């Protein structure tokens, strides 16, 4: 991974995204949503992640 | 037949009545303060708290 | 009503009215609405 002043940017487009598989798999201390619920991940569809 | 605002009295009362319907509706689509102006679209994203 | 039972000290946020999580979406969940007072301490060298 990159450092925190230089931190990796990159642009994901045209997928049929799965955010239950990144969700549930539980592997991970902080996962916390803003304006967004985790599981309405779901339904939702976007312009750009 | 020919001059136009001899009636002007009665078109006022209509003006009037129809620039505030026409407010009515236009403060529909206003935030005041929210993420959104349409409520089918933080009830598509957002948990019930 | 007095609830008891026993998780680690990672999952004790978990515990509080309205929010999900891993204990939340799926052992104990706590209405939103109040409950009362929520009391917790430490077991490691007391139960395990």
């Amino acid at each position: 991974f990159a450092s925190v002043y230089a931190w990796n940017r990159k642009r994901i487009s045209n997928c049929v995204a799965d955010y239950s598989v990144l969700y549930n798999s539980a592997s991970f201390s902080t996962f916390k949503c803003y304006g967004v619920s985790p599981t309405k991940l779901n339904d939702l569809c976007f312009t750009n992640v | 037949s020919s001059t136009a605002s001899a009636l002007g009295k009665l078109q006022d009362v209509v003006n009037q009545n129809a620039q505030a319907l026409n407010t009515l509706v236009k403060q529909l689509s206003s935030n005041f303060g929210a993420i959104s102006s349409v409520l089918n679209d933080i009830l598509s994203r957002l948990d019930p708290p | 009503y007095a609830d008891s039972f026993v998780i680690r000290g990672d999952e004790v946020r978990q515990i509080a009215p309205g929010q999900t999580g891993k204990i939340a979406d799926y052992n104990y969940k706590l209405p939103d609405d109040f409950t009362g007072c929520v009391i917790a301490w430490n077991s490691n060298n007391l139960d395990s």
